[PDB]
C-alpha cells in the first residue's frame, strides 16, 4: 500500500495584487527518515509592514516542536529591509529552547547576495529564468547572555577551540550542519565557504555578560539554490501591502506522516510577460531536499490542486493538465498531476507551469 | 437607440457561451459526478423498464382489459419469452401469469431504480454519508464493500482511470455473476453448456463472470496505459469509450441480426408470425356517421364489422405483417443507428478535446501514439486523401452499377436486363454470410462500404483537423472554437469547417449508408432504383438473377410499395408528416440564410411594436430571436436526421412484405 | 499489490563489424510516460557528432558536434568543429572552433587544447590479475587557450564583468566552478566520483583579430576521477583514431516535454567491442557516468520499463557468456528482453553499475 494522500489549494488575487491564499494537508503511510521518532513540529511565520517609508517588515518565526518525547522550541523576530537591489538588513532577537533549557539570542545581521553575471542577452532570450548562479554574503552580529552554565560553557569551549584549532574555519561546517544536513548541502547545489570570525567578546550587559559574536560565511550555488537564484522573488517587501502569516506543522510517528500547511502571503502569482500570469515557479531547494526522503518507499498518491483564479481570470496552459474547471477555481487530480507530484515527491524538479489571464 | 438592440444579438453570437445544451459538459463535471449522473439516468432506465414491462401486460391477473401492443414493449417481448417472463400463450390462464410476472419486475424495477437515483444523487451533490451509521465515505480511498473489498483491492480505491478499469472489469464480473444466479434461482434455467437454449446464457455468463474477474484481477495489478485519457478523462476518455460504445452497438446489432433468424431462437422471434398484434393506433373498427351507442348491437349506422364493439383495434396476423423480422429489424436499426451515432459522437468529442489541447499546446505534449501519430500535418494529408480515393473508387463504381442496373430495367437508351449487372453476386468463398446472394448483396457490401469511407472522411477531418488544416496552414488561419461555423465569404467562403459543422456533415452522410441498413433489412433490392415495378423489365431480375426470394422493390419503387401499410394506418400516416414537416424545416437552416433570417426577424419587431402602438398601447420590448449558424446548424443536423429516421422507423415498423415467391418474367 | 506504473518502452540494437574491427553500428529508441527533472519544459534537444580521419600520419580526426535545443521556446544551438590528435599516450591536442547562439544572442569561439591523462598509479599486479578492471583513478589536466572575438554588446560586457571579477577577487579561482556547473551540474560532480580542481587563469588579453576585438583566454583547470569517471579511467578508449578508417558519425536526440521523454540515438563508429583474451571479443564495458548521472534525474517515477536489445554479431561468430542470458537467438543475432534483463534495464536506468557483459568470438 502506502498510499498518499494530498490536498493542495491556491486562492489567488486579480490586479496587480500577486497575493494568493496557500493551504494544504497530506497523509503518508510511510515511515519518516527521522532517526528520532516520532517527530512533531508547528511553524508560524507572521509577517507585518513596520514602517512602509523604506522597507521594515517584521518576520516572526515560531518553530514548536517534539522529537522522541523532547521539548522544542525556537521564536525568533526579525526586522528585514533591502537597503538596495543586493544587500538586506535584519535586526531582532529570538529564543530557542530544548527541555528545560533556553538562551535568548539577539542578532544584527546582513546577507549580501551577488550573481556571477549579469548578462542581458540571456535574461533577454530566456524569458523564465531557473537556474542563477551566485553568492550571498552573511555578515551577522549574534548576541547570546551567558547566564546559564550551559550557555558559559559553550562560550569557553568555543573560544577555547578558536584559539587553539586553526581548522575550526572549515571544521565548523560539519558541526553546523547536523547530519543528512551537510548531504543536502551537496545535494541541493549549495557550498559554504570557511568562516571568518571577525571578533569574539563578552561584557557586562543589563544582567550579566553577554557572548557577542561578529561572524561572517558566504555560501554559493550553482543555480537550485533558492535563496540565490531568486534573491529579491523570495523576499516580497515591496508587494506586502497588510500582514502575512504562514502557519504549518506536521504530526510524524513511526508509521506515518501527517502534514499540514497554510498560508497568506504575496509572491504567489508573478507576471510571465505578454500580460500574462502564472504561479511563482516552483522553488528547487525543497524538491531537490525532500527527494532524498520522499525516494525510500514506493507509494500511490491521489493529489488533489485546487486553484481559485481571481473574478474573470482564466488559466491558458497548465501544464500537467487540469481535470475539472469549476467557474473560477481548477481542479488537478491523477493522470499526469499524479506522475508529477510523485516525480517531485521522489526528487524530480519538472516543471509545472500554470500560466493564466484575465 | 441601436445599442439597446445590438446587446440583444450580441446575445446569440457564437463566441463562447453558455449553451443551455453543454449544461452536463464534462469540463464542468468531476468523476464523482459523473458516477452519480450515471447511476441516477440507469435508475431512471429502470423506472422505463418497468413503464415498458406495465406496458406488456395484456390480462392484468386481478382482472380487466389489458395493454394494447406497442413497439417499446413489442421489441422486448422476445427477450422475456427468452426469459420466462412473457409467453407466447394463447390462453388467459397461462398469460395472468405472464402479467403477474410483468407486474412484479415493473416493481421491482421501479424500487431498484429509486435506490439507484437516490444513490447517484448523492454521488452527485458529494454526500457519500451513511445515514444509518453517520460516517462518510472516501470517493478517493474507499473499501469497496468489506472483507471482499480487502481480499481483492486490498483498500486502496483507484485514484485514476487507467486504475479503475481494473475495479471495473471486476465489477461488470460481479455483475455477469449476479444474472447468473439471478437466471439459475428465480428464472430456472440452469446452466447447461447447450448454445442452443437460454441455458446456455446463464453458462456463458458464470463463463464471462470468471473470464472479467480474471481480466479485472490482472488490470488492478497491472494496469494499462494509454496515459492521455487518464488527465482529460472527462473528454478523452469518455469519447473513447463512446466511439468504442458505438462500434460494438453495431456489432451488436449485426449480432441480433444473425441471431434472431437462428432456428435456436424460433420461440422467441419466428413465433411471433403466429399471434395476432392489436397495436396502439392502428386502424380501428370504424363506423357511420349517425351512431347512437347503445351497446350490445348496431341500431343505426353499423360499424365495419358487427365484432369489435364500437371503436376496437382491428386484427392484425402476425404472418403478413410480418412482425417477427419487424421487430428484430426495428432492434437491429436502434442499435446500428446508436453505433453510428455514438461513433461519430466520440470522434467529435475527441475532436472537441484534441483541439483544446491543440490550442493550449498540450497537443505537442502527447506521448502516446494515438496523437504521436497524427501529429504530421501529411500523415494526416495522405491517410485523408487515400480515404477521400477508397470513397471514390467504390461510391463511383457501386452507384454506376447501379445507375446500369436501373438503365437496364427501365431499357433506356434501348439496353435490356440482360445487360445488366445480374451476374456480379459475391464470390462463393463470399456466400456463406448471405442468404440467397445476388447482386444485391454485393451492392449493399460496396453501399455499406462507400457510406462508411464517406462518412471517415469527415471522422478523419474531426481528428486531424480540429484545430488546423493544410487548407488553413497555408491560410493565415486557425480552428479555436469547435463551434465557429465560418470566418466569412473570404477565399469564396469558409462554412462548416469546425469539427461540429463536421460532425453534422458525417451524420448527413451516414444518413445515406445508414438507411441502405433499413433498405437491406427490409429486403428492399437497393441494387437497382426501379425493381418490381412493370416498366420494361424490372420484374425480369427474380428470373434473370435467379433469385430465391421476391424482394419488396428498387430504391425508388421503395417509397411506392410498403407504404401501401404505411398510408393504411392513422399512426403511421401521422408519423410520416410529422417526420416530413420537422425534415423540410431543416432547410430553414442549413440553407445559407442565418442573416436574412435576422434583417427579416428585425423588421418583424419593428413591425410587432408598430403593430402595438397603432392599435394596441404600451411597449413592446419584446424582440425575434434568430438561431445563430452554430445554432442554426445544431437544430438542423437535429431535425434532418430526426425527420428522416421518424420515417425510417415507419419503413421498419409498418411491415416485412419480402415474400418468398419471385415473380416470373414478364414475357 | 501493485503500484504506479508510468510504462516506459525502449529498443536498442548493435550491428558489430566483422573481422578484428571494433566498429558497430548502435541505435537507441525509448519513450518514457515520466515527467522530466528539467525546471524549464518542454526541453526539446537535436544532436549530431561527426568524426572524419583527417590523417593518419600522426593520428588527427575533424570531429563537429551540433547541439540544436529549443527550452521553454528558447532556441538554443552550440556548434563546435575540432581537430583532435593524440600526440603521445598521456597527452591530447585539439585545435578547433565552434559557436553557440540562445535566441537572438550568439558568439563563436576558436580553442586550442591540450588534455593530459595522467592514471595515479600503473601496477602491473593490477594488470596481471584483473582481467577487466573498470575502475581506475586518475586526473585529467585541461589546457584551454580559447579566443573569442567580443563583436556583441552583450560579449564586451561580459568581458568587462569577467576581467573586473578575477582581479578583485580573490576567490574567482574556485567560485567559477559554482557558474561553470549549472544547476545539477554541480551536485552530479560529486555522485560521479569528478573532483574539479580551482583553475588557473594565465591571463585575459584582449587583442584586435580579423574583425575586431577578440577576447583570448588561457585557463588551465584538472579534474581528478575515483576511478568512477570514464572521461579519466577510459581516456584511451573513448578516442580510438587508430581504428578510426572511415567517417563514424552519431546523430541522437529528445524530445522531453511536460509528460513524457521520446528519444532516438543512431550511431556508427568503432570501439563498440573490445578484446577479452583468446580471439575472445567483448562490447565495450558500460560507461559509468552516463549511467549514475542519470541515475539521480531517473528516480523520481516508479516504472515497468519493458526493453528490447537487438545484438546482431558478424557472420561465423556466437555469444558466449551473456549475463543476463538472451531471451531468443535467430541462430546470428541475439535478442534481450524481459526476465532478468528488463531488470537490467531498471537497474541502469535508475543509476545501477550491475555488469552486462556480452563476449563473442568466432
Ligand atoms: C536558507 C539558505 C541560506 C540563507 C539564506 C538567507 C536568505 C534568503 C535570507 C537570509 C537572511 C538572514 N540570514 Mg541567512 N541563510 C542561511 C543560513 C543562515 C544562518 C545559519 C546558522 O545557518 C544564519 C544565522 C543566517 C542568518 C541570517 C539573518 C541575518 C537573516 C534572517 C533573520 C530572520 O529572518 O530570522 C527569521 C527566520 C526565519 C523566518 C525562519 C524561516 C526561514 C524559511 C526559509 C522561510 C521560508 C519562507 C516560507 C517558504 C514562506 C514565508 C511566508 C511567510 C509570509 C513568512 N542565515 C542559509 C545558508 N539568509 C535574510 C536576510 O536578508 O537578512 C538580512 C534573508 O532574506
Ligand atoms: C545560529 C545558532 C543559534 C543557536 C542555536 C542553538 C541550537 C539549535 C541549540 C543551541 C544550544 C545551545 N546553545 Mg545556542 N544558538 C546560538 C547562540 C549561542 C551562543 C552565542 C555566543 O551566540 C552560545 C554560547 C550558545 C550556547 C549554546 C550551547 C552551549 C547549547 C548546546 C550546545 C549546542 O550545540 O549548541 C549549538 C551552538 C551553536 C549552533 C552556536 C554556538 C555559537 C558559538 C558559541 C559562538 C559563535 C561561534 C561561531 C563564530 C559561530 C559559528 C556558526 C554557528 C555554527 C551557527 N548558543 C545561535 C543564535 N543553540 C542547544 C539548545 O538550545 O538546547 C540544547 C541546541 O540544540
Ligand atoms: C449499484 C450500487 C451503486 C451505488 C449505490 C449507492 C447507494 C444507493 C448508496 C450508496 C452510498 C454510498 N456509496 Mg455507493 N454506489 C455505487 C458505487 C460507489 C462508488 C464508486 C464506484 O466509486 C463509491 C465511492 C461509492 C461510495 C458511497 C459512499 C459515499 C456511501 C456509503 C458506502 C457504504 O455504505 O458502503 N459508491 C454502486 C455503483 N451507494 C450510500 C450513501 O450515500 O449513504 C449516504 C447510498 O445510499
Ligand atoms: C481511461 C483510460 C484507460 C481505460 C480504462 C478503462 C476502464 C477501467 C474501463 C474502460 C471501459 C471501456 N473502454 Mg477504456 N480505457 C483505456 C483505453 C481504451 C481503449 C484503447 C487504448 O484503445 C479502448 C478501445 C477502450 C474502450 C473501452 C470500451 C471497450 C469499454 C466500455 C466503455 C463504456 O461503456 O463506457 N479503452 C485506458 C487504458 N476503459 C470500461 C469497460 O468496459 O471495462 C471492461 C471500463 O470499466
Ligand atoms: C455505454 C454508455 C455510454 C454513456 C452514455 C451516456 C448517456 C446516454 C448519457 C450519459 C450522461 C453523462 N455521461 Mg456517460 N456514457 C458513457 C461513459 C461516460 C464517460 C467516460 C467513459 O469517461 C463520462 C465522463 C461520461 C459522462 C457523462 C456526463 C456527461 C453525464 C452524466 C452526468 C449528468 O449530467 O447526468 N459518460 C458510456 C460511453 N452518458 C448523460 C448526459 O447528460 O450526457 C450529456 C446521458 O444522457
Ligand atoms: C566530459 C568530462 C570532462 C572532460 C573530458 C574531456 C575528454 C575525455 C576530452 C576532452 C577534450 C577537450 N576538452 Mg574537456 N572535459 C570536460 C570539460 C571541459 C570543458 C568545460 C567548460 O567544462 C571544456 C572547455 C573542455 C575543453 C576541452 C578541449 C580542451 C578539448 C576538445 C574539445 C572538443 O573537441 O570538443 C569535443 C566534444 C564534443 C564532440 C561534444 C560531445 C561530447 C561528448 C562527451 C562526446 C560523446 C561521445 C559519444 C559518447 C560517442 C561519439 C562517437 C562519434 C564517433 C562522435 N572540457 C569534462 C570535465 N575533455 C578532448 C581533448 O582531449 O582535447 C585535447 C577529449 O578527448
Ligand atoms: C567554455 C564555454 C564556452 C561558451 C559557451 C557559452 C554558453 C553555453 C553560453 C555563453 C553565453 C555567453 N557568452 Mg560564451 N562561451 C565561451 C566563451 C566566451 C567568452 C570568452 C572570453 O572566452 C566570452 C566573453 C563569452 C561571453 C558570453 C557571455 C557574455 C554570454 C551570456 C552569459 C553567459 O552565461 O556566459 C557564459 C560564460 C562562459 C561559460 C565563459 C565566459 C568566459 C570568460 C569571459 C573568459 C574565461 C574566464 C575563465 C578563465 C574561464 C571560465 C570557464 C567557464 C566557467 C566555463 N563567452 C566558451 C567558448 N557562452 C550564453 C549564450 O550564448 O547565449 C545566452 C550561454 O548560454
Ligand atoms: C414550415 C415552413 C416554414 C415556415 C412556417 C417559415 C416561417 C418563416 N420564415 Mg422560413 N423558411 C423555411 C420554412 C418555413 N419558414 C424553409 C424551408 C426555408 C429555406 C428556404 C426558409 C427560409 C427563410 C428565410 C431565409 C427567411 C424565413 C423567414 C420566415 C419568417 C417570415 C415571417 C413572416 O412573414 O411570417 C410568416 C410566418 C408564418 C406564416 C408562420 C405561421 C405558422 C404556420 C402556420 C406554419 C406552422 C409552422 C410549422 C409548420 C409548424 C411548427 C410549429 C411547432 C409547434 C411544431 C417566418 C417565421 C424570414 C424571416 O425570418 O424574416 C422575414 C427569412 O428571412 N425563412
Ligand atoms: C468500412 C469497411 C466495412 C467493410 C465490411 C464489409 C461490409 C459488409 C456489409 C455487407 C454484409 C451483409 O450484407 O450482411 C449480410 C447479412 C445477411 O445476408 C443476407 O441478408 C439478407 C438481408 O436482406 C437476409 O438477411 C438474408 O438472410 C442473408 O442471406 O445481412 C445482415 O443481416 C447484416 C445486418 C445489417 C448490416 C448493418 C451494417 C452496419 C453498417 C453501418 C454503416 C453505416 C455507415
Ligand atoms: C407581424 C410580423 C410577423 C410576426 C410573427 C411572425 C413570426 C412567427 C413565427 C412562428 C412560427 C415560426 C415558423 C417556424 C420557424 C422555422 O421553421 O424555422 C426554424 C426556426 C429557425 O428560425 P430563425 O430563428 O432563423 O427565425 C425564425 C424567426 O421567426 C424567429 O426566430 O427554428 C428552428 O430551427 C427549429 C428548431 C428548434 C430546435 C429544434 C431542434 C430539433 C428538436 C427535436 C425535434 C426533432 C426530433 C428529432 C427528429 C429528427
Ligand atoms: S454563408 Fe453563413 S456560414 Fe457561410 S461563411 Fe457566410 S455567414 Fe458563414
Ligand atoms: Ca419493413
Amino acid at each position: 500500500v502506502t498510499t498518499a494522500h494530498s490536498d493542495y489549494e491556491i486562492v489567488l488575487e486579480g490586479g496587480s495584487s500577486s497575493w494568493g491564499k496557500v493551504k494544504a494537508r497530506a497523509k503518508v503511510n510511510a515511515p519518516p527518515a527521522s532517526p528520532l521518532l516520532p517527530a512533531d513540529c508547528d511553524v508560524k511565520l507572521n509577517v507585518k509592514p513596520l514602517d512602509p517609508a523604506k522597507g521594515f517588515v517584521r518576520i516572526s518565526a515560531v518553530f514548536e516542536s517534539i522529537v522522541d518525547s523532547t521539548k522544542n522550541k525556537l521564536t525568533i523576530e526579525a526586522d528585514i529591509a533591502n537597503e538596495t537591489k543586493e544587500r538586506r538588513i535584519s535586526v531582532g532577537e529570538g529564543m530557542v529552547s530544548v527541555g528545560d533549557f533556553s538562551h535568548t539570542f539577539s542578532f544584527e545581521g546582513s546577507v549580501v547576495n551577488l550573481f556571477y553575471y549579469r548578462s542581458d542577452a540571456v535574461r533577454r532570450n530566456v524569458p523564465n529564468p531557473i537556474y542563477m548562479q551566485g553568492r550571498q554574503f552573511h555578515d551577522i552580529l549574534m548576541k547570546v547572555p551567558l547566564d546559564n552554565n550551559d550557555l558559559i560553557d559553550t562560550w569557553e569551549g568555543t573560544v577555547k577551540a578558536i584559539g587553539s584549532t586553526g581548522a575550526f574555519n572549515d571544521w565548523i561546517r560539519d558541526f553546523w550542519f547536523i547530519g543528512p544536513a551537510f548531504t543536502a548541502l551537496n545535494e541541493g547545489g549549495q557550498r559554504i565557504s570557511r568562516i571568518e570570525v571577525n571578533g569574539l567578546n563578552t561584557e557586562s550587559g543589563p544582567k550579566g555578560p553577554v557572548g557577542v559574536s561578529r561572524w561572517r560565511f558566504s555560501h554559493g550555488g550553482s543555480g537550485m539554490v533558492d535563496s540565490i537564484s531568486r534573491w529579491a522573488e523570495l523576499f516580497p517587501s515591496d508587494k506586502l501591502n497588510r500582514p502575512a502569516q504562514v502557519e504549518a506543522g506536521f504530526r510524524s510517528d513511526s508509521q506515518g506522516i501527517e502534514v499540514k500547511v497554510d498560508g497568506e502571503f504575496p509572491g504567489v502569482s508573478v507576471d510571465a510577460g505578454g500580460g500574462l500570469r502564472r504561479i511563482l515557479n516552483h522553488p528547487l531547494i525543497p524538491l531537490v531536499h525532500h527527494g532524498m526522503v520522499g525516494k525510500f518507499n514506493n507509494f500511490n498518491v491521489d493529489a488533489q490542486l485546487k486553484v481559485v483564479l481571481p473574478k474573470g481570470y482564466k488559466i491558458r496552459y497548465a501544464a500537467p493538465q487540469y481535470r475539472s474547471q469549476n467557474l473560477e477555481e481548477y481542479r488537478w487530480s491523477g493522470g499526469a498531476y499524479a506522475r508529477w507530484v510523485e516525480h517531485v515527491c521522489k526528487g524530480g524538479v519538472g516543471q509545472f507551469e500554470i500560466l493564466y489571464a484575465q | 437607440d441601436a445599442a439597446k438592440m445590438r446587446r440583444f444579438l450580441f446575445q446569440r453570437t457564437e463566441t463562447r457561451s453558455t449553451k443551455w445544451y453543454q449544461i452536463f459538459d464534462t469540463e464542468k463535471l468531476d468523476d464523482e459526478q459523473v458516477v452519480g449522473g450515471h447511476l441516477a439516468l440507469l435508475g431512471v432506465l429502470g423506472f422505463i423498464m418497468g413503464i415498458y414491462y406495465i406496458s406488456g401486460i395484456q390480462v392484468f391477473p386481478w382482472g380487466a382489459p389489458g395493454f394494447h401492443d406497442n413497439w417499446f414493449y413489442l421489441t422486448i417481448k422476445p427477450r422475456m419469452v427468452s426469459l420466462g417472463i412473457d409467453t407466447y400463450s394463447t390462453k388467459t390462464a397461462d398469460l395472468e401469469a405472464a402479467g403477474a410476472r410483468l407486474l412484479g419486475w415493473a416493481a421491482f424495477h421501479f424500487l431498484v431504480g429509486s435506490v439507484l437515483i437516490f444513490g447517484g444523487w448523492r454521488h452527485w451533490t458529494h454526500n457519500l454519508t451513511n445515514p444509518f451509521t453517520g460516517r462518510c465515505g472516501n470517493f478517493r480511498d474507499f473499501r469497496f464493500l468489506g472483507k471482499f473489498g480487502d481480499v481483492v483491492f486490498n483498500g486502496t480505491s483507484a485514484k485514476s482511470y487507467k486504475e479503475a478499469l481494473g475495479p471495473h472489469a471486476v465489477y461488470m464480473s460481479l455483475l455477469f455473476l449476479g444474472w447468473g444466479i439471478v437466471m439459475w434461482a428465480i428464472l430456472g434455467f440452469a446452466p447447461i453448456p447447450d448454445f442452443q437454449t437460454i441455458n446456455s446464457e446463464t453458462f456463458m455468463s458464470f463463463v464471462f463472470a470468471v473470464i472479467f474477474f480474471a481480466l479485472g484481477i490482472y488490470w488492478w495489478n497491472n494496469p494499462p496505459n494509454a496515459a492521455i485519457h487518464l488527465n482529460d478523462d472527462m473528454k478523452a476518455a469518455f469519447s473513447v469509450h463512446l466511439t468504442a460504445i458505438g462500434y460494438i452497438n453495431i456489432a451488436l446489432g449485426c449480432i441480433a441480426f444473425v441471431a434472431f433468424q437462428q432456428p435456436s431462437f424460433a420461440p422467441y422471434y419466428k413465433e411471433l408470425d403466429k399471434l395476432v398484434f392489436y397495436l396502439y393506433g392502428e386502424p380501428f373498427n370504424r363506423v357511420s356517421f349517425n351512431f347512437v351507442e347503445q351497446g350490445g348491437k348496431v341500431i343505426s349506422g353499423a360499424k365495419e364489422f358487427a365484432d369489435f364493439p364500437a371503436y376496437a383495434i382491428l386484427p392484425k396476423s402476425g404472418e403478413a405483417f410480418g412482425m417477427a423480422r419487424v421487430v428484430t429489424n426495428l432492434i437491429v436499426f436502434n442499435h446500428i443507428i446508436c453505433g453510428v451515432l455514438y461513433v461519430f459522437a466520440g470522434v467529435y468529442h475527441g475532436g472537441q478535446y484534441l483541439l483544446k489541447i491543440q490550442l493550449n499546446g498540450m497537443y505537442n505534449q502527447i506521448k502516446s501514439i494515438w496523437i504521436t501519430k497524427g501529429r504530421d500535418q501529411e500523415v494526416q494529408v495522405k491517410i485523408l486523401g487515400t480515404v477521400m480515393a477508397l470513397c471514390f473508387a467504390t461510391m463511383l463504381s457501386v452507384y454506376a452499377v447501379i445507375v446500369w442496373n436501373t438503365i437496364c430495367e427501365l431499357n433506356i437508351f434501348g439496353t435490356n436486363i440482360t445487360m445488366s449487372f445480374y451476374w456480379l453476386k459475391p464470390l462463393p468463398i463470399f456466400q456463406w454470410m448471405f442468404a440467397d446472394p445476388s447482386i444485391n448483396d454485393w451492392v449493399m457490401a460496396h453501399v455499406i462500404t462507400a457510406g462508411s469511407l464517406f462518412s471517415l472522411i469527415a471522422l478523419v477531418r474531426i481528428a486531424f483537423f480540429a484545430h488546423t488544416s493544410p487548407l488553413w496552414d497555408d491560410l493565415g488561419l486557425k480552428k479555436n472554437s469547435y463551434s465557429f461555423p465560418c470566418l466569412g465569404p473570404v477565399y469564396g467562403g469558409t462554412c462548416g469547417v469546425s469539427i461540429q459543422d463536421q460532425l453534422w456533415f458525417a451524420m448527413l452522410w451516414g444518413i445515406k449508408g445508414l438507411s441502405a441498413v433499413c433498405w437491406y433489412i427490409d429486403g428492399a433490392w437497393i441494387a437497382s432504383m426501379m425493381y418490381g415495378v412493370p416498366a420494361a423489365d424490372a420484374k425480369a431480375w427474380d428470373s434473370i438473377a435467379h433469385l430465391h426470394h421476391h424482394y419488396t422493390s428498387g430504391i425508388f419503387y421503395y417509397f411506392w410499395t410498403e407504404t401501401v401499410t404505411i398510408f393504411s394506418s392513422s399512426h403511421l400516416s401521422t408519423i410520416l408528416m410529422i417526420g416530413h414537416l420537422v425534415w423540410f424545416i431543416s432547410f430553414a437552416v442549413w440553407f445559407e440564410d442565418r442573416g436574412s433570417r435576422l434583417e427579416g426577424a428585425d423588421i418583424q419587431t419593428r413591425t410587432i411594436r408598430w403593430l402595438g402602438k397603432k392599435f394596441l398601447n404600451r411597449d413592446v420590448n419584446f424582440r425575434f430571436p434568430v438561431l445563430t449558424i452554430s445554432d442554426s446548424k445544431l437544430a438542423g443536423t437535429f431535425l434532418y436526421f430526426g425527420g428522416t429516421f421518424m420515417l425510417v422507423f415507419l419503413f421498419l415498423a409498418n411491415g416485412f412484405y419480402q415474400t418468398n415467391s419471385p415473380l416470373p418474367p414478364p414475357v
